[PDB]
């Protein structure tokens, strides 16, 4: 369980960085 | 002046008294890889340098200590490993050295000579008969 | 002269720690408190940590090595060189390290978030530290005064 | 009407285990501690 | 109350302990040419520096 | 339904919980001698009325609803004397009310015991409810957390010295409690006391005999002797 | 192996060494010196060091000067204990027990430890007087000197009551008070041995507060655990368990309650009596026996602790009145009502005060009227107790056949009392339905 | 805004003040709530039962 | 005081404790201040319920900072003993944090409950 928790923390940080980079790459305005 | 004592009453030796207390081997997997490499150091330098054939049944000695050469003050331009070559173990130095392709070539020649006629050969003969 | 300056720097660190965090200074003391503040970065950055984090601050290399190779994690970190975990011996050392880290987490949260009327004496500003230290010393002396196992007392015959 | 005082023995063991036999409070003070432990006053 | 003085003072304390240990070992090797048995008599380096004084 | 009811100790009245939950339960109060409706007591809760108990002088009644609200409702003024809360009860299941020499304007019963659905039974001294003003947050004289399943039965001794409380959902889950000391007796029931899955208990009129009846359908009797 | 069992009992009962390795080991067992040094030590070196220790001890306390002549003598360098007869060995045992009772107070000091090391290394007290030595080191069971004595003790020479110490001899750690107290609740022999040691010291007036606090604490916790064991719920078994508890306790408390010269052990016995009367549900005649012996036993030094223990004893009784001599010595108490208010701030003195008023009213003496008046106007009794006490006073006034003058003076003062006591007294007059003015004008005319 | 109900389906249909600081509101989910205007808190939630004359359980 | 998203309505408090009990039976719950802080810092936490009856209230005030940094909803119930025996603990629990998963009726209840907490805020 401790090993899975550390790997999940690392993978969640990677997902946050990759989703930030994907949004930065690519009735909205009134 | 004179005090009540502390009563302290509750196999092989830990440190050698005659050899200035070399500690007993903490037989880590990295030290075991290093000792296998030391008994196979004839194979590592592939025929360029042969070694004294010391082949006991157990290659791990009872007392070892993994150290590092520091410095000869007379030679310091080429008798000194650089920062990108001072590695942690001995096996890491062997792998960072050259002729790893030479080890792979000799291994694949041995693998062909040992797969020469064993069972894929007989599967091919049986298929050529059945066709 | 360097030694005299280092001694007065230790006295200054003690005075500034009793100024900043009186609860934690009443618990473990100024040097170990300063080590914890140093590793966490700041007081409000230490206060956001759980007690299991504060138990193994500083032992992080062995911690993450053990967590990644499925070994057994270290029992304590910076907390080992406090006073109150150094009196124990055996497994009671790890038990007192757990309990002391939990009380340190409570005391750091109190010293970093509680307000005071500014005419507040230090003896009532370090109240959580005083109470936690007294309770924790009582628990330590119970853990040390746990008796040994009874046995059959045999005579000379074996009867 | 009154009943028999119920006291958990861990409290009395704390009263006597607070210090060694030497360097304990005097027996008048320890008697007042034990009597206030066994006092049935609400 | 601000804790940047706490982190700076404890980093300074660690570096001072390191430099004081190396300068005390240096005055031990630096006075051991003239009196070498004093380093065996006094193992505490502060008292060694005080005796050198 | 007419399933749950309580006759007053004076015998004059009888209260029946009306089957209408809807975020608050009422109970219709009936004169015993003529069997006619005379009053109605409505409390606010989430699922209604967990239990209730007449006061010992016979006038009012204490209605413990689910979600912790307990309500003292008098018969003379015929409106609510007060509302207080059980300590931390996420929902009440049973209540009992006994003893003597309590507060004179709250029926003259000394102890109230309220058992919740977690397994915890709180016992309050009813001289601590009076702050006629009732404290909105009284503290228990004793919180009993010995039973692990929901408290199904609770019964005071008629002289107010014993309190037997039990859970149905565990085999031999019954405890017996002294008052005013609020200490659980440790010598009974033992591992081999054939209680069963206790569904109903009853103390005798002189409080010499405890009767315990289980879910199999077997009454067993125990002399109480002090 | 019946022969091996008989020979094992013979070898355990044997006392003198008979081969050279046994002599060297038995000479090696010491308190101060390590064994490698303590093997090669003659009896002049040990006597020089330990006589310096005894000189320091004899300059500290005065009463070691007979042991200067008999135990620490230059001739006592040479005496072998195993070569003298049984009466010489018994007289030497009496001298050793007297010295150990004398030296138990100063045993944290290195002079006293040097003196005990002389006794151990010459007379072999760890083998021949294991009971008294282990009992005199038992109040110091948290110190390294007790750890060393536990290390040098022979295993089969310990008495049966102190055989809880065997894991603490196998692993050299000091035993805890939980272990000593738990073995005291389980074995009556260990509690009897501790109480016998401290009473045999306190009869010789060699007490010290460490020993008194040690015995008081361990007998208090042992009687606590013993009552919690003796409680059974069955009537005949709890009767027999109360009787067995009293038969195991009674001599110790019956001596330590009336030991007048040692107020510390008197207060500790009061503590044990208070625990025994509160927690253990005892009988009324047993509690009157305890109260009568406390009343016979107190001094001025233990008067207020005696009154606290008396309040607890009288509170936990089912009867209403006290049995005579209790009320007589509480008449002899100097400041009764003010002391009872200082106690009733914490201890509920109501049943003691009620029984005191009833036992004074049952006396036809007229030197108790200030005490009766003060106890009635004290605000200590309840309203019902005050009413029944005043009713008994007027009934005694009707029973008397001067006396009636002082009785009527007390009655008119009690009727003209000021507060709630006067309210309850006039209410008691109204419910006994007898007129004030009859006896008023009868005593005024 | 003083407060709002937890349930979004609670509709406030009538309002009357008991004193200067106590507001009594009726609701559609069978309740009469008694709020306190200064702090915006809730004194007590009076409730009423079902209607047993027809359908539509909420009074 | 410092407990400004207070749940004072007893209907909402009963809904919060019923969802806490259901998550406790689903083993989707983190009990205690340290375990709540770990779940909020790791980001697995869907909702977090603190208790306002804490005698030093400042020992749970660090969790509002981490919830403001991680955008999870926190709410204060009145009684920590009620929170404790709502989780099924037999101790006083001062902070609890209930987590989310892929697909559950409990996850739908979590979404509706944090909508009600956002109505409180």
């Amino acid at each position: 369980l401790g090993y899975v928790r550390t790997m999940r923390n690392i993978a969640a940080k990677e997902l946050k960085e990759l989703e930030e980079r994907y949004v930065l790459a690519g009735p909205k305005k009134i | 002046e004179l005090s009540v004592r502390v009563p302290q009453l509750p196999g092989p030796p830990d440190t050698l008294s005659d050899w200035y207390n070399i500690p007993r081997t903490n037989l880590t997997p990295e030290l075991k890889r290093d000792l296998q490499l030391l008994r196979m150091r004839d194979v590592v330098a592939m025929g360029k340098q042969f070694f004294k054939k010391d082949n006991r049944k157990d290659f791990v000695p009872e007392y070892c200590q993994v150290g590092t050469i520091i410095a000869g003050a007379t030679d310091g331009v080429s008798g000194r490993l650089t920062r990108k070559e001072r590695k942690r173990t001995i096996v890491e130095e062997v792998l960072s050295s050259d002729s790893v392709s030479k080890y792979k070539r000799k291994y694949h020649e041995i693998q062909e000579h040992k797969k020469s006629g064993r069972k894929g050969y007989y599967k091919k003969l049986m298929a050529a008969r059945k066709r | 002269e360097r030694s005299e300056y280092r001694r007065q720097l230790a006295e200054y660190l003690q005075n500034r720690m009793k100024a900043i965090s009186p609860n934690m200074t009443e618990l473990i003391g100024a040097l170990v408190g300063a080590r914890l503040i140093a590793h966490s970065g700041s007081l409000v950055n230490l206060a956001k940590n759980p007690g299991s984090t504060i138990q193994i601050l500083g032992a992080e290399k062995a911690l993450f090595r053990a967590l990644k190779t499925k070994h057994a994690t270290p029992k304590y970190g910076i907390i080992y060189h406090a006073s109150l975990v150094g009196q124990a011996s055996g497994p009671n050392k790890g038990k007192i390290a757990r309990q002391l880290a939990a009380k340190i987490a409570l005391s750091v949260r109190t010293d970093a978030f509680e307000d005071f009327p500014e005419n507040a004496d230090d003896e009532t500003r370090a109240a959580v530290g005083i109470q936690a230290r007294a309770k924790l010393e009582n628990n330590l002396r119970l853990l040390e005064g746990k008796p040994l196992n009874k046995g059959v007392a045999l005579g000379p015959n074996g009867i | 009407d009154t009943h028999a005082v119920v006291v958990a023995p861990q409290r009395l063991a704390e009263i006597f285990n607070a210090a060694p036999a030497f360097a304990m409070p005097p027996i008048e003070d320890v008697f007042y501690q034990v009597a206030s432990l066994f006092s049935t006053k609400p | 109350k601000v804790d940047v003085m706490i982190v700076h003072a404890v980093a300074l304390l660690d570096e001072l302990d390191k430099e004081l240990n190396v300068m005390a070992m240096r005055v031990k090797e630096w006075y051991g040419w003239h009196f070498p048995e004093l380093g065996k008599i006094l193992p505490d380096n502060l008292s060694y520096a005080r005796v050198v004084l | 339904t007419m399933e749950r009811f309580r006759v007053s100790p004076c015998g004059r009245y009888m209260a029946l919980v009306a089957s209408d939950k809807k975020g608050g339960g009422m109970l219709n109060i009936i004169n015993v001698g003529t069997m006619q409706w005379i009053a109605q007591a409505r409390i606010d809760g989430r699922h209604g009325v967990a239990d209730f108990a007449w006061w010992s002088d016979g006038n009012g009644l204490t209605i413990a609803g689910r979600d912790g609200q307990v309500t003292e409702w008098s018969m003379i003024t015929r409106r609510t004397v007060g509302i207080w809360r059980d300590e931390g009860s996420i929902g009440g299941t049973v209540m009992a009310l006994g003893g003597r020499n309590g507060p004179a304007e709250l029926g003259g019963d000394r102890w109230v015991a309220i058992g919740s659905n977690s397994g915890i039974l709180n016992v309050y001294d009813r001289n601590d409810l009076i702050e006629i003003r009732i404290k909105k947050y009284p503290t228990p004289t004793r919180v009993f957390e010995q039973l692990t399943t929901s408290i199904s039965v609770v019964a005071f001794s008629p002289d107010g010295q014993l309190l037997a409380f039990g859970s149905q959902h565990k085999k031999d889950a019954l405890r017996l409690v002294h008052l005013p000391s609020c200490t659980v007796y440790r010598n009974w029931p033992t591992e081999q006391t054939p209680l069963g899955r206790v569904t109903a208990i009853a103390f005798s009129s002189k409080s010499d005999v405890l009767a315990v009846g289980n879910d199999v359908g077997r009454v067993r009797l125990w002399e109480i002797r002090g | 192996s019946s022969l091996a069992q008989q020979l094992a009992q013979i070898a355990a009962n044997s006392r003198s060494s008979f081969n050279v390795k046994a002599l060297k080991a038995s000479h090696s067992k010491s308190l101060i010196w390590e064994p490698r040094v303590a093997v090669s030590q003659t009896f002049a070196e040990i006597y020089s060091q330990c006589y310096e220790g005894f000189k320091e001890l004899c300059h500290l306390d005065s009463r070691f000067v007979p042991f200067d002549a008999t135990l620490f003598s230059a001739q006592s360098q040479e005496v072998d204990r195993t070569q003298m007869t049984a009466e010489e060995n018994a007289a030497l045992d009496k001298r050793v027990d007297s010295f150990l009772h004398l030296v138990g107070s100063r045993l944290r000091l290195m002079p006293a430890i040097k003196a005990v090391e002389w006794l151990i290394r010459r007379f072999r007290i760890h083998e021949f007087n294991t009971g008294t030595l282990l009992a005199t080191f038992l109040p110091y069971h948290t110190i390294p000197a007790f750890v060393t004595l536990l290390s040098i003790l022979p295993v089969q020479r310990i008495p049966i009551e102190y055989r809880f110490l065997d894991p603490y001899i196998k692993s050299l750690t000091p035993p805890p008070r939980a272990a000593i107290v738990q073995q005291a609740t389980n074995r009556p022999d260990l509690l009897s041995a501790i109480s016998r040691y401290t009473l045999d010291s306190c009869r010789a007036k060699q007490e010290y507060p460490g020993l008194i606090s040690f015995w008081g604490g361990i007998m208090a916790e042992a009687v606590n655990g013993m009552i919690d064991k003796m409680r059974s719920g069955r009537r005949a078994i709890q009767l027999e368990n109360d009787h067995l508890l009293l038969q195991q306790i009674g001599p110790v408390l019956s001596e330590a309650m009336v030991m007048k010269d040692v107020p510390g052990i008197q207060i500790a016995s009061y503590m044990v009596v208070a625990i025994l009367a509160a927690k253990g549900s005892l009988n009324d005649n047993i509690l009157t026996a305890f109260m009568e012996q406390l009343v016979h036993g107190w001094t001025v030094d233990t008067l207020r602790p005696g009154l606290v223990c008396l309040t607890m004893l009288a509170q936990h009784r089912s009867a209403k009145q006290l049995s005579g001599r209790v009320a007589k010595a509480v008449i002899k108490v100097p400041d009764l009502v003010s002391s009872l208010r200082d106690i009733s701030k914490e201890h509920q003195v109501d049943k003691l005060a009620n029984g005191l008023v009833l036992a004074f009213v049952d006396r036809g003496d007229i030197r108790t009227l200030p005490v009766i008046n003060s106890l009635l106007l004290s605000e200590l009794l309840q309203e019902k107790q005050a009413k029944v006490a005043y009713k008994a006073l007027l009934l005694a006034a009707h029973k008397i056949d001067n006396i009636r003058k002082q009785v009527g003076s007390a009655l008119v003062r009690l009727s003209q009392a000021e507060g709630d006591v006067g309210d309850a007294i006039r209410t008691a007059i109204q419910e006994v339905d007898f007129n004030i003015e009859e006896l008023e004008l009868k005593l005024g005319a | 805004t003083l407060t709002r109900t937890p349930s979004k389906k609670t509709k406030f249909v009538s309002i009357a003040f008991q004193s200067h600081n106590i507001v009594i509101v009726g609701c559609s989910n069978s309740t009469i709530c008694a709020y306190d205007v200064r702090t915006g808190t809730m004194l007590r939630q009076m409730t009423l039962g079902t209607d047993l004359t027809g359908g539509s359980k909420n009074i | 005081s410092a407990a400004w998203p207070k749940a004072e309505d007893p209907a909402l408090v009963q809904e919060l404790l019923d969802c806490v009990q259901q998550a406790s039976h689903y083993r989707q719950l983190k009990k205690g201040a340290n375990e709540t802080t770990k779940s909020v810092n790791r980001g697995t936490s869907e909702l977090v319920i603190l208790a306002a009856d804490t005698q030093p209230l400042s020992i749970v005030l660090h969790i509002p900072l981490i919830c403001e940094e991680k955008n999870v909803p926190y709410v204060y119930v009145p009684s920590k003993v009620a929170l404790g025996r709502a989780c099924g603990v037999s101790r006083a629990v001062i902070a609890v944090s209930l987590t989310s998963n892929e697909a559950s009726d409990l996850n739908s209840k979590i979404r509706a409950l944090r909508d009600k907490v956002e109505r409180l805020a």
